């Protein structure tokens, strides 16, 4: 699915990347550097937009569903690790709503 | 202690 | 106390060094970036921003006239946190601990 993956990179990911809420999700959560000793115990599948970007740029995805799954993992990780009403959850919910608006227009 | 790392930590505190 | 350079050196070498090593000092070691942190009304509520990183470089570079001016910046930093946030917030519990330690150490000037 070359065309769907090209859209995920140039439209979906780029749109989220340019939002001012993107920065907490643009690189992996380094739990050691961030002094989060419990992060890897709770979150078993870390994921971020920087990793998604490199996977799209290096053709590591075989279809669009693989890429969409990584986006959802990123969002759920944030919802699981943080509480409702946390500032970062507000940012993630807005980014996910934005994500779903662009996934509606995915080509066939 | 600075830049992104400090900001991230700062964000998670709220 | 006439030698105000000495009291300021104590604030830097003893007071600030002790606070800097506290486990709850880190949220106050850089200026609050209200845009990046999505705090849209922060600069409207807080008119005199202050942080320990700014106090540190001011102490190191001979900015203050006397110790009370430096103490005034510490108090502004703490009150800013109390004003903008709600009682019982995690960051307020951290500010209260630093302030208690701060007031504990300035007694020994």
């Amino acid at each position: 699915q070359t065309n769907q993956l090209q859209y995920l990179l140039r439209v979906v990911l780029k749109t989220l990347w340019k939002h001012q809420f993107a920065w907490p999700f643009q690189q992996p959560v380094d739990a050691v550097k961030l002094n989060l000793p419990d992060y890897y115990k709770i979150i078993k599948t870390p994921m971020d937009m920087g990793t998604i970007k490199k996977r799209l740029e290096n053709n590591y995805y075989w279809n669009a569903q693989e890429c969409i799954q990584d986006f959802n993992t990123m969002f759920t990780n944030c919802y699981i690790y943080n509480k409702p009403g946390d500032d970062i959850v507000l940012m993630a919910e807005a980014l996910e709503k934005l994500f779903l608006q662009k996934i509606n227009e995915l080509p066939t | 202690w600075k830049n992104w790392c400090w900001l991230k930590r700062k964000l998670l505190l709220r």
